[PDB]
């Protein structure tokens, strides 16, 4: 699958973050079977954190790292799955996954964000 | 593959009769489980008795007195898709005169979807002493004879006046 | 003369400019010899070795007075320049523009070029290029700048006459540069890849003799401008018929009764999304993607008990299959006219609609598919033609030696060569014995016979190469084409499977003595020769839709997989790579595309698919038919010009023969000298009376009607015969009265014409044979022989009475005689392609005898994989250990030569050749599972097939069939040979209707009101606005579609009242004005009995729809619609003629109709007396079978086409278990069994469809004659 991710993203501290991840695949999207994760992690070589899952509806665990900042910004039935991180804060740096499922698809998408906060 | 025909209305007494009873399945490709009632009512009387109940390649007979040891099985064999129902009589009464009813309670099996279906056949049965004879094979000889002979003879009326006005011409010439 | 060769100076560029001057002051078509890309003329003889290649004074006087200059290759290569400096810097004397001069005009640039071209178009092929391949495409682009420079710098770039940009072919080379560079500069990789097929357009301004011939193509389009009008008038008349019949019945589903949960139609259908789904509601039969479709008429399909037919859901095909809107409905008109699969669509309208509406299919088929297919080869015939004479009208204005010598003694024209050729077709029978359930002494001994031939045929070499001298042994074709097979046999005998069936090709030396196979072979030859520049078009053009479809869509077949593929893996035909991709252009040029389309439209969007698919179809359907064209006629009239004599150095098999007249004769002569050595009036008038009644007309129509009611009674006897016991009886006393009758005409015959002039007669042998067939059978029933099995079978023999009518209508009796003509000369080409088949047939029982056999999973028909049970042993061991396995063969297959013709019959038809194609690829080996196209590429063998087997066959079929008529309408004085004589007298007639002086004009009416309505109507701008009304009233039509509001429908409605109140307006002022005029024009009788149908069909469809329930009626009566629409053709001049050639080719066509209907008539019975009780599988059913005479009709009318036979065939191939039960019980007859006979059915389908090839050609033959008379009188 092919996934539009930005490589590196620079946000302002407290302004709102859009991280854009978008799929093109041949099927339509059906909500029933769709599958979305939305990780983080600190390093390449760190742990991932979930944080917002889409398995029938959007699901947002509410991390405490997190607060209560990370919205879903996009739209799975037009190949959409941003998230939106309001008033980003500088712990919020680190790396950022989209991994998108859409089946009958026989792979599976992933995008990569690398967020940096400056002051 | 499989013709609804009607049964024979007319046995005569102390030979065999097959009662026909045909029910096809609107679609041949599907599979169903089907099981048979026949019902009699006998001339002079009112009321429908059950006389055979036939299920699962076994033919259960009524305990009565009219067709006990009399009724053999003369329908489909070896399977429990019956679309034929037909009973067979070796030994034909008076008693046999009447209305028969072949109730046929079909199952039929599709996807995720079972139909229970059910079809009346009603058969009426005159015993006489001789086998009469129809009147469509009466009719049709008689009319096959009497055609040959009108041709016949119009064609013998023909060459005779053709014959008669060349043998005239000849003459005069 | 030769002396005028000059080099190009400064002061010949001052005189012309001088000259010019002084034409300016003062204030033609050149020489075509010495026209530009020409051989300069002999009279100008060698050029001095110092003047080639330079620029030189310009030669032709028109060009003499302006600024040209000319310079000559050595291969005496006229090219013309412009004097003007390119881009005003260079001059023709300078030293650069001289350098490019001299680079542009070589061979060596040529040829780079298509070097160049060549391995960019292998490149090409790649879908998957690896990296070191960017390097390569750079250097490509780099080797086109460079010619792209080289032209510009010497010709000049835009300014001038003879520049780079005027030739309409650089502007392909400047617009490949162009995209390239900045395709690159500014980064779909789809649509710039595509665009790099352009390149290989290339390849027809560099090879020689490649413009000609496109501009040889794009000519023969412009002539079938008027026939593509016709075509699309008839498709939209069609669709807009089928549109207002068929509208929404595609989306019939048999929906269940009962439903739980409160649930109701609406509440399940808005949530469904897949198929396993709906078949928990809908009716699907096992192993179809589409709902099974239902009818509401008895005569339609029908729903199980449980379920009801609604109208509801998708349309069948992914929903590419309707006539719901104007559009779908003009897409299943040209899938019917072009045949493509047209059986599934017809069998799904007969289902959902009713089998009453076959009417419309066959007038479609009769009109579009034949009649519209008809004027577009008739008018390519016609452009080649007038090519042809254009094109040949302008043309034409010690030891050694001795023993050397015995040998050469050895070699005898009667003795040798006649052994070769006995050893030949005995090698070519011994080869056809080959079989797969072989044991290994018949190995053996076929080793051994191979083994001995081919040791024979290397002796023959041997003794020709040292008899006469090597360098004169290989003068001879022949004799290399011998020494390259034994050779080829040499080196198979040191060592492929093929390379064994390399030894067939011997059975072509017969050619030499055999006229016809010789005709096959310059056939053959002439494509590859006379004709190699067309072929090379029609390759090159294959080869960029097949690249063109593989950039296209091959990615979204791999993406979009699981959309055409429950698997998510590709499906046979695809275009992800370029062989498969190849394989689907080549199966469109065969005629199937809308199979492949629906996947293509799947995966990648309906409009790029559909265009692509259509061009595909035009230009590749129009250079094949060019080129079968062009090898017709150049085989038929240029090659055959009877040069030499028949074998003019004495034919060694004719001088054997007269040996043999010499010797058998002597012998015989001298044997039978040695034999002898050693020893009443009265009759004559019955005669006479007898012979006056049967010549008399009503004796006639009595017969006629005797035949008549006796045929029709045959159709009475289907499976409902028990349920008809009157009708029963009284047809078999009306048998007996029907033998009786002929028994006493068969004795006044026998009276009137005595036995001689009886047995004579050929139609009486007929009768007569009939008549005791007729009288054995009612004999045996009468002495008790009625259920013997020869009696029985006997009985079948009824359905040959219909052939009594042969010799009572005039029409079948002409055109039997003109089949019976044609067949001595149909024998020949038979035999030609039977040997031609029997090649292919013996390396198809090489490359497949025994492979096709697999293991199956029944329940699903499935094949296992080949990584559990790989053999047939361990299919064996899964059968003991499961039930539902069976190692399973194809019916048709090449297990063996019979076996193999009906394979390469199956595949000559495109009528179930995909199954074979699909066995033959999956091949592994013998006892060895098959394995996913493991055998790839053997597609190569069947796309060899059908071009050499299919096209070129086909190709001397039609070359003899022409010159046979042609042969016999001479002799009876070129009088139509399909028609009667009455039948002439209304041709005749009707000839003088459309060669008709413009008649009086109409006198004018003297009053004023009535004169100005005159002068009104009788304008020409009236009648084209009534023909741009129709066209408006037309689109109001195409308007129409499936679901529309009732509010759309009622403003529909009364738009087309609006139409119908102004054309009755338009009548009504002709009226006026023309008065009882007005009644002498067919035409104006047409637009008068239009309109009152119009208002009157309107009232009525009013009627119907708001009182009465009647929607077939309702749609019946608004077909009246039709006329307004029809007018049409009233003022296109070119449809009204190819109409009138249409109404002139009717009676003819009537004729072969009859004999169509008798032959269909005949296997109608036939059929119905042997296959009514086989299984229904494949393409039998419970709709389209043999049980009754309606059913058998609609079968034998699909495959008159051809189509779908196969599927008929394969249940009646069925003979044994588990395949078919010999004790099938039928409730309510007596019949036992569902199995078939497979030698009768292969001999019915067989005999059925060949009858109808021959029938069919016969129609295009009659309708071409009525088009190239009327298109050229
Ligand atoms: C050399 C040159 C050769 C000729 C080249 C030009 C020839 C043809 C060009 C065709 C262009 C077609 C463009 C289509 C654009 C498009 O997107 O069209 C949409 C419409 C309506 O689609 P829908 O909304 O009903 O889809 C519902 C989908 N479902 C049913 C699966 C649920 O498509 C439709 O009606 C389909 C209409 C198809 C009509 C027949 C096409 C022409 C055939 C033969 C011409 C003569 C040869
Ligand atoms: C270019 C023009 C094309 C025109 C159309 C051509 C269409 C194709 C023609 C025919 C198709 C069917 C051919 C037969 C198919 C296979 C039949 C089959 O499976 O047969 C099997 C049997 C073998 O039995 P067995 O030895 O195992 O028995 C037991 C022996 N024990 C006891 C010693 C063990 O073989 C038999 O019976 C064979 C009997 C029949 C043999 C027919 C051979 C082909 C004949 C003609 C072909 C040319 C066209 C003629 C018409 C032109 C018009
Ligand atoms: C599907 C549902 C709808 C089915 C409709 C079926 C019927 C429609 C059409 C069939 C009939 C077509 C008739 C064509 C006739 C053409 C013709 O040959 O017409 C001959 C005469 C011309 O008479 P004239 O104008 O020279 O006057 C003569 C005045 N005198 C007598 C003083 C000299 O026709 C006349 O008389 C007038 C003939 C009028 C015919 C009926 C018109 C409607 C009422
Ligand atoms: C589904 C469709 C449902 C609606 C169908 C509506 C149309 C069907 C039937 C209406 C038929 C109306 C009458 C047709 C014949 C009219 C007539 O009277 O035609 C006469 C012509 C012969 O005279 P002419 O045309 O040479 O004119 C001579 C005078 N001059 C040269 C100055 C022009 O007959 C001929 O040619 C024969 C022409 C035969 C045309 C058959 C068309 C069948 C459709
Ligand atoms: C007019 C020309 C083109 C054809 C002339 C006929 C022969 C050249 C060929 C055509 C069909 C051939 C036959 C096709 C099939 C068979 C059956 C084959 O035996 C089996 O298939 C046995 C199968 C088994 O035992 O299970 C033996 C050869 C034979 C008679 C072939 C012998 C050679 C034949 C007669
Ligand atoms: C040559 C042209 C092609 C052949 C044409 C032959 C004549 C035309 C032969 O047409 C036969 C059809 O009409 C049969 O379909 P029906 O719907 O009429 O069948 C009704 C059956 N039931 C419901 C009454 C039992
Ligand atoms: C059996 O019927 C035979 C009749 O139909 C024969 O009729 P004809 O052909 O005799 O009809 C009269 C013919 N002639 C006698 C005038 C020649
Ligand atoms: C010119 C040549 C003409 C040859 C004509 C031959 C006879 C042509 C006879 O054509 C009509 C019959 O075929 C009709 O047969 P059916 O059985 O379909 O009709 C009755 C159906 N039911 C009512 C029993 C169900
Ligand atoms: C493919 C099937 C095509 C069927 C076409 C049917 C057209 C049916 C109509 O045929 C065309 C008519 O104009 C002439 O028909 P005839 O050839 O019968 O005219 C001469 C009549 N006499 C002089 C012998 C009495
Ligand atoms: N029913 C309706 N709604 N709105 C206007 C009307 C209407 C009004 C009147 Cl005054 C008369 C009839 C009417 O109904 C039709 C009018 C047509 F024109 C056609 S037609 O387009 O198929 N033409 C045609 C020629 S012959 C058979 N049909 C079909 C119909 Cl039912
Ligand atoms: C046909 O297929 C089987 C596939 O298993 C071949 O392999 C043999 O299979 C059996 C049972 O699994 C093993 O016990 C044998 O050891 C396998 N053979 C070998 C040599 O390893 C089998 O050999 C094949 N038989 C034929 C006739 O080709
Ligand atoms: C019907 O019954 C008779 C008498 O037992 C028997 O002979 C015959 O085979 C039977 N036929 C069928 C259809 O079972
Ligand atoms: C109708 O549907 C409702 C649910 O919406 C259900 O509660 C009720 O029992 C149903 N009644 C019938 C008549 O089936
Ligand atoms: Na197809």
């Amino acid at each position: 699958m092919e996934v539009t991710v930005p490589a590196t993203l620079n946000v302002l501290n407290g302004s709102d973050a859009r991280l854009p991840c978008t799929f093109n695949s041949c099927y339509t999207v059906n909500h029933k079977q769709f599958s979305l994760n939305w990780t983080y992690q600190e390093c390449n070589n760190c742990s991932e954190e979930m944080f917002l899952q889409f398995r029938m509806k959007i699901i947002n665990l509410k991390l405490e790292r997190f607060q209560d900042r990370v919205e879903f910004s996009g739209n799975p039935s037009k190949y959409d799955v941003s998230v939106m991180l309001r008033n980003v804060q500088p712990e919020d740096e680190g790396i950022y996954n989209c991994y998108i499922m859409n089946p009958p698809d026989r792979h599976r998408g992933h995008g990569k964000i690398h967020l940096q906060v400056l002051m | 593959g499989c013709v609804e025909v009607d049964s024979e209305t007319e046995a005569v007494y102390g030979m065999t009769f097959k009662i026909l009873c045909i029910s096809c399945k609107r679609r041949s490709e599907t599979n169903a489980e089907t099981f048979t009632e026949w019902t009699f009512r006998q001339k002079g009387t009112e009321e429908f008795v059950k006389i055979l109940r036939y299920e699962n390649e076994v033919l259960q007979l009524e305990e009565d007195e009219r067709f006990e040891g009399r009724v053999v099985w003369n329908g489909s064999r070896g399977t429990k898709d019956l679309q034929d129902l037909s009973i067979f009589i070796t030994n034909v009464t008076y008693n046999h005169s009447g209305d028969y009813e072949c109730h046929v309670y079909r199952l039929l099996f599709f996807e995720n979807y079972e139909h229970n279906t059910s079809v009346v056949k009603k058969i009426h049965i005159e015993v006489v002493d001789k086998a009469n004879r129809d009147m469509a094979s009466i009719v049709s000889e008689i009319m096959m004879y009497v055609l040959i002979v009108v041709l016949t003879i119009w064609l013998v009326a023909e060459m005779i006046y053709c014959y008669k006005k060349i043998a005239a011409a000849t003459e005069t010439a | 003369g030769p002396q005028s060769f000059v080099h190009f100076t400064k002061q010949s560029l001052a005189l012309i400019e001088q000259r010019i001057a002084e034409r300016k002051s003062k204030e033609p078509k050149p020489s075509s010899d010495l026209e530009a890309g020409k051989q300069l003329p002999f009279i100008y003889g060698d050029i001095p070795p110092g003047m080639v290649s330079e620029p030189l004074e310009d030669l032709d006087p028109y060009y003499a007075d302006k600024k040209t200059f000319i310079v000559l290759n050595k291969g005496k290569t006229i090219f013309r320049f412009n004097a003007t400096p390119a881009l005003y810097m260079l001059s023709p004397f300078s030293p650069l523009r001289r350098i490019s001069i001299k680079i542009l005009v070589h061979s060596l640039f040529s040829m780079l070029i298509m070097c160049t071209i060549l391995t960019n178009c292998i490149f090409m092929t790649m879908n998957n290029p690896p990296d070191w391949t960017k390097n390569v495409e750079y250097t490509f682009t780099g080797i086109y700048t460079f010619e792209s420079l080289v032209k510009i710098l010497a010709r000049g770039f835009c300014v001038g006459e003879f520049t780079f940009l005027r030739d309409p072919w650089n502007w392909l080379d400047f617009v490949v540069i162009v995209f390239a560079y900045l395709t690159e500069f500014v980064n779909n990789v789809s649509a710039l890849r595509t665009f790099r097929v352009l390149r290989a357009l290339k390849t027809i301004s560099v090879i020689p003799g490649l413009k000609t011939i496109v501009g040889a193509l794009i000519q023969s389009v412009k002539k079938l401008s008027d026939v593509m009008i016709l075509t699309v008038f008839c498709l939209s008349v069609f669709a807009l018929i089928g549109l207002q019949l068929f509208m929404g019945n595609l989306k019939h589903k048999c929906f269940r009764n009962s439903l739980e949960n409160n649930e109701t139609l609406e509440s399940i259908m808005n949530t469904l999304e897949s198929e396993e789904d709906f078949r928990k509601y809908f009716y699907y039969l096992e192993g179809s993607k589409d709902a099974l479709l239902c009818g509401f008429s008895t005569d339609s399909g029908q729903c199980p008990e449980g379920y009801t037919c609604v109208k509801i859901g998708r349309n069948p095909d992914y929903g590419y299959t309707s006539f719901d809107t104007f559009s779908w409905a003009f897409l299943a008109l040209f899938r019917l006219m072009t045949q493509d699969y047209w059986e599934n669509l017809y069998q799904q309208t007969l289902r959902a609609a009713g089998k009453t509406y076959m009417i419309f299919f066959v007038v479609v088929i009769f009109l579009g598919s034949f009649y519209l297919i008809n004027l577009i080869l008739a008018v390519v015939a016609m452009a080649y033609e007038e090519q042809n004479q254009a094109n040949i009208e302008e043309a034409k204005q010690p030891y050694w030696i001795k023993f050397k010598k015995c040998i050469y003694f050895i070699v005898m024209d009667p003795f040798v060569d006649l052994a070769i050729t006995i050893c030949i077709v005995l090698n070519t029978l011994f080869m056809a014995m080959e079989h797969h359930p072989m044991t290994e002494e018949f190995k053996n001994v076929l080793a051994i016979g191979n083994l001995v031939f081919t040791g024979i045929f290397a002796a023959e070499m041997v003794l020709k190469l040292i008899a006469m001298d090597p360098y004169e042994y290989f003068q001879v074709g022949w004799n290399i084409f011998d020494s390259l097979i034994v050779t080829l046999s040499l080196v198979e005998l040191f060592l492929l499977s093929v390379l064994r069936s390399f030894r067939l090709l011997r059975v072509f030396k017969l050619a030499k003595s055999w006229p016809t196979l010789n005709m096959l072979i310059k056939i053959i030859g002439n494509s590859v020769g006379a004709l190699g520049n067309l072929t090379l078009v029609l390759a090159i053009i294959v080869f960029i839709f097949a690249v063109v479809g593989m950039q296209l869509f091959g990615k979204s077949y791999k993406e979009c997989v699981c959309k055409i593929n429950d698997d998510c893996t590709l499906p046979r035909w695809h275009m992800n790579d370029f062989f498969h991709s190849f394989l689907i252009v080549f199966r469109v040029l065969c005629g199937e595309w809308i199979e492949t389309m629906w996947d293509c439209m799947e995966v990648a969007g309906q409009a790029m698919c559909l265009i692509v698919y259509m061009m595909v179809m035009v230009i590749g359907n129009l250079v094949v038919l060019n080129l079968f064209l062009a090898l017709l006629l150049s085989s038929f009239s240029s090659d055959n010009l009877t040069a030499i004599e028949e074998d003019p150095d004495a034919n060694n098999l004719q001088i054997a023969v007269t040996r043999i007249k010499k010797g058998i004769n002597y012998v015989k002569q001298t044997l039978r000298e040695f034999i002898l050595k050693a020893f009443g009036k009265i009759w004559w008038n019955i005669r006479k009376t007898c012979y006056k009644i049967v010549e008399h007309s009503w004796f006639e129509s009595f017969i006629v009607l005797m035949i008549l009611l006796s045929s029709g009674a045959l159709a009475f006897e289907d499976i409902y015969i028990e349920r008809k016991k009157t009708i029963k009886i009284i047809l078999e006393y009306a048998d007996k009265i029907f033998t009786y009758i002929f028994i006493l005409e068969m004795l006044l015959k026998w009276i009137a014409y005595g036995y001689k002039t009886y047995f004579t007669n050929a139609w009486c042998w007929l009768d007569f044979l009939i008549v005791d067939v007729s009288l054995v059978t009612l004999v045996a029933n009468t002495l008790g022989y009625s259920d013997l099995g020869p009696i029985k079978s006997l009985r079948t023999l009824r359905a040959l009475r219909p052939l009594r009518a042969l010799s009572r209508f005039e029409g079948m009796r002409v055109v039997v005689n003109a089949l019976i003509g044609a067949i001595p000369s149909i024998m020949n080409v038979l035999l030609v392609c039977l040997i031609f088949w029997l090649i292919f047939s013996i390396m198809g029982v090489n490359l497949f005898a025994g492979k096709f056999y697999e293991c199956i999973n029944t329940t699903d028909g499935s094949r296992f994989p080949a990584s559990q049970v790989p053999n047939r042993s361990e299919c064996f061991a899964l059968m003991n250990v499961s039930q539902n396995v069976r190692w399973k063969n194809l019916k048709v297959n090449f297990d063996n030569v019979g076996l193999g013709y009906l394979s390469l019959l199956q595949v000559a038809t495109f009528k179930g050749w995909t199954i074979i194609m699909y066995a033959a690829v999956d091949s592994v080996n013998v006892d060895k599972q098959p394995k996913y196209e493991y055998s790839l590429y053997m597609y190569i063998y069947f796309v060899v097939f059908i071009i050499f087997g299919s096209f070129f066959t086909l190709n001397l079929f039609i070359g003899v069939i022409i010159d046979n008529f042609n042969q016999q309408k001479k002799k009876l004085g070129g009088q139509d040979i399909f028609m009667t004589e009455e039948q002439k007298k209304y041709y005749n007639a009707m000839k003088k209707l459309g060669s008709k002086k413009p008649q009086k004009p109409i006198p004018r009416p003297g009053n004023k009101i009535q004169g100005c309505i005159f002068d009104l109507v009788t304008n020409q701008a009236f009648d084209i606005s009534i023909m741009v009304l129709i066209c408006l009233n037309m689109v109001t039509m195409m308007v129409e579609k499936e679901g529309q509001s009732q509010h759309m429908t009622e403003v529909l409605y009364w738009i087309n009242v609006v139409f119908i109140i102004l054309f009755t307006g338009e009548c009504v002022l002709k009226l006026i004005s023309l008065r009882h005029y007005y009644f002498t024009v067919g035409w104006n009788i047409f637009d008068f009995v239009v309109v009152i149908i119009s208002i009157v069909g309107m009232f009525l469809a009013d009627l119907i729809e708001t009182y009465f329930v009647s929607p077939t009626l309702f749609r019946v009566i608004r077909l009246a619609r039709i006329g307004r629409i029809l007018r049409l053709v009233k003022g296109a001049k070119g449809i009204r003629t190819l109409l009138f050639a249409l109404m002139m080719s009717l009676p003819a066509l009537f004729n072969i109709g009859l004999l169509l209907f008798l032959v269909m008539f005949i296997y109608a019975i036939f059929g119905m007396s042997n296959f009514a009780y086989v299984k229904k599988e494949d393409g039998i059913n419970d709709m389209f079978n043999f049980e009754t005479f309606g059913n058998s009709m609609i079968c034998l009318f699909q495959i008159t086409t051809s189509a779908g036979w196969d599927g008929l065939l394969a249940p009646i191939l069925n003979s044994k278990p588990p395949d078919c039960d010999p004790k099938k019980v039928h409730p309510g007859s007596s019949v036992e069994g569902d199995c078939g006979n497979p030698s009768v059915g292969i001999f019915y389908f067989v005999s059925y469809i060949i009858i109808s090839f021959l029938v069919v050609v016969n129609m295009y033959i009659a309708v071409i004659l009525e088009n190239f008379s009327v298109a050229t009188e």
